[PDB]
C-alpha cells in the first residue's frame, strides 16, 4: 500500500528523519530512524537520557536470542547491542508482521544525542555493511521477502527550513518533472558517480577521481553535504569569493535581519547511458540553513557524503532491483514559494574519463 | 562461499504431497532466518514461509497455511518445506532464501 506510506516520516535533517515501528508480541511502539548509509536494524534495549522509551524483550513472547552480541562503530558514535530476532509490523504501509533481526542497544556512547526523537535505527543499506557479518538479513531484505514488494524503495524529505519513505515503490505524487538515474558502482553503500562539481556555474579545478576519494554515497542518516578536504577547500574559496572563518568550519553561526548573495551549487552524476550526465543543483537555501544560519556543508577524511542538505531537495529512489540510483526534483522543496533545487540534463561527458571511481 | 541447493521437486497429482530440502553451506546456518519464497509462471514473487534460526517462529502465507510444513535441521544445516494437498496453482519454482541470496529452486509441478 505505497499510498499509505505517504507523510510517514517525522523530523528533520538536524535530528533525523523517522519512521514509527511496531516490534515484538504485544508490539511495543519505536521511532526509528532511516539510514541508508547503514545495514543494522538496532533499537535501545535500556533506559538511556534523551530517550522516553526502549525494547524489553522480556516483554515479547516472539523475541529469540541469536545469543551473540554486536558492536557497531561510525566514525562518530557507536553501540553494542544483543542480537535476537523478533515480528515487525510498519502500521502505515503493510497488513502483516514480518520476522526481522533486531539489535537491543544495552552500550553507547555519542549516539542517542540530546534533541532526537528517535531511538533505534535502520539501515538500509546492503548485506555488505550488516555486522557481525553479511549473513545477518538486513530489515529491507526480509522484507522484500517476506512482504512481495519490489526490491526498490523512495524517500522525500520535506524539513529544509516530515516526508515520505516507500518501501517497494515509487510515488507519483511525490515528485516533479522528470526522474533521472545515476549507476551503483557498489552495493554496500548507496555509492554512485560523481564527474563534476560547479559552483555559480564554474567548475573546480580537480580530477574528477577526487570526488570519488574514496567514494561518494547517499546517505540519509548524514546531515550535511561532507566533502574530502581537498574538495571542501575548493568548494569553500568558490562560495566566498562568489560572495566569518569559524562559519567554514560550522563553529560559528551567521545572522542578518542573504539568500541572493550566494551561489547554486551542481552536482553532475552520470547517466545510465555513460556518454551523458545529468545535474543535481542545490540553492543557497538548502546550504546556508536558517537556525542566524549554519553553513551545511562539512569536511570528510575519506568520503564525499551526500547527505540530508541535499536529499531535501529531491525525491531519491534507491533501485536495487535495476542497480540505480533515481533523483528527482521534490514539490515538498521549496521556501516561501520559492524552488530551492533543480536536475537538468543531458551533458555530454566526452571530456570526462570512462570511470571516475578508484 | 556461501551456498544453498534445494531438491525434492517434480510432478506430482493433486492432493499430493512432497518434502523439500535445502542444504546450506559457508554460513552459519543455525543462525539464520531461512526462508521459502516461490514464483508460479505468469506471477510475481510469492512467501511461502519464514522459520527463526532456533526453530521455535514460523510463520506461513495464508494460502499455505495448514497444508505446508516449514522446519530444520540445524546439526545437518538443513531446512525443510514439506507439503501436503497440493493444488495446480502451487505449481512453482520453490527457492530457500537467506540475507539476500537463494539457492537455484526446485521445481515443483502439480497436475491433474
Ligand atoms: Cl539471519
Amino acid at each position: 500500500n505505497f499510498l499509505a506510506m505517504v507523510d510517514n516520516l517525522q523530523g528533520d535533517s538536524g535530528r533525523g528523519y523517522y519512521l514509527e515501528m511496531l516490534i515484538g508480541t504485544p508490539p511495543q511502539k519505536l521511532q526509528i530512524l532511516v539510514d541508508t548509509g547503514s545495514s543494522n536494524f538496532a533499537v535501545a534495549g535500556t533506559p538511556h537520557s534523551y530517550i522516553d522509551t526502549y525494547f524489553d524483550t522480556e516483554r515479547s513472547s516472539t523475541y529469540r536470542s541469536k545469543g551473540f552480541d554486536v558492536t557497531v562503530k561510525y566514525t562518530q558514535g557507536s553501540w553494542t547491542g544483543f542480537v535476537g530476532e523478533d515480528l515487525v509490523t510498519i502500521p502505515k504501509g503493510f497488513n502483516t508482521s514480518f520476522l526481522v533481526n533486531i539489535a537491543t542497544i544495552f552500550e553507547s556512547e555519542n549516539f542517542f544525542l540530546p534533541g532526537i526523537k528517535w531511538n533505534g535505527i535502520l539501515g538500509l543499506a546492503y548485506a555488505t555493511l550488516a555486522k557481525p557479518s553479511s549473513s545477518l538479513e538486513t530489515f529491507f531484505d526480509s522484507l522484500v521477502t517476506q512482504a512481495n514488494i519490489p526490491n526498490v524503495f523512495s524517500m522525500q524529505m520535506c524539513g529544509a527550513g516530515g516526508g515520505s519513505l516507500v518501501l517497494g515503490g515509487i510515488e507519483p505524487s511525490l515528485y516533479k518533472g522528470d526522474i533521472w538515474y545515476t549507476p551503483i558502482k557498489e552495493e554496500w553503500y548507496y555509492q554512485i558517480e560523481i564527474l563534476k562539481l560547479e559552483i555559480g556555474g564554474q567548475s573546480l579545478n580537480l580530477d574528477c577521481r577526487e570526488y570519488n576519494a574514496d567514494k561518494a554515497i547517499v546517505d540519509s542518516g548524514t546531515t550535511l553535504l561532507r566533502l574530502p578536504q581537498k574538495v571542501f577547500d575548493a568548494v569553500v574559496e568558490a562560495v566566498a569569493r562568489a560572495s566569518s572563518d569559524g562559519f567554514w568550519t560550522g563553529s560559528q553561526l551567521a545572522c542578518w535581519t542573504p539568500w541572493s548573495y550566494f551561489p547554486k551549487i551542481s552536482i553532475y552524476l552520470r547517466d545510465e547511458n555513460s556518454s551523458r550526465s545529468f545535474r543535481i543543483t542545490i540553492l543557497p537555501q538548502l546550504y546556508i540553513q536558517p537556525m542566524c544560519y549554519r553553513f551545511g556543508i562539512s569536511p570528510s577524511t575519506n568520503a564525499l557524503v551526500i547527505g540530508a542538505t541535499v536529499m531535501e531537495g529531491f525525491y531519491v529512489i534507491f533501485d536495487r532491483a535495476q542497480k540505480r540510483v533515481g533523483f528527482a526534483a521534490s514539490p515538498c522543496a521549496e521556501i516561501a514559494g520559492a524552488a530551492v533545487s533543480e536536475i537538468s540534463g543531458p551533458f555530454s561527458t566526452e571530456d570526462v574519463a570512462s570511470n571516475c571511481v578508484p | 562461499q556461501v551456498q544453498l541447493q534445494e531438491s525434492g521437486g517434480g510432478l506430482v497429482q493433486p492432493g499430493g504431497s512432497l518434502r523439500l530440502s535445502c542444504a546450506a553451506s559457508g554460513f552459519t546456518f543455525s543462525s539464520a532466518i531461512m526462508t521459502w519464497v516461490r514464483q508460479a509462471p505468469g506471477k510475481g514473487r510469492e512467501w511461502v514461509s519464514t522459520i527463526g534460526s532456533d526453530g521455535s517462529i514460523t510463520t506461513y502465507a495464508d494460502s499455505v497455511k495448514g497444508r505446508f510444513t516449514i522446519s530444520r535441521d540445524n546439526a545437518r544445516n538443513t531446512l525443510y518445506l514439506q507439503m501436503n494437498s497440493l493444488k495446480p496453482e502451487d505449481t512453482a519454482v520453490y527457492y530457500c532464501t537467506s540475507a539476500g541470496r537463494r539457492g537455484p529452486g526446485t521445481q515443483v509441478t502439480v497436475s491433474s
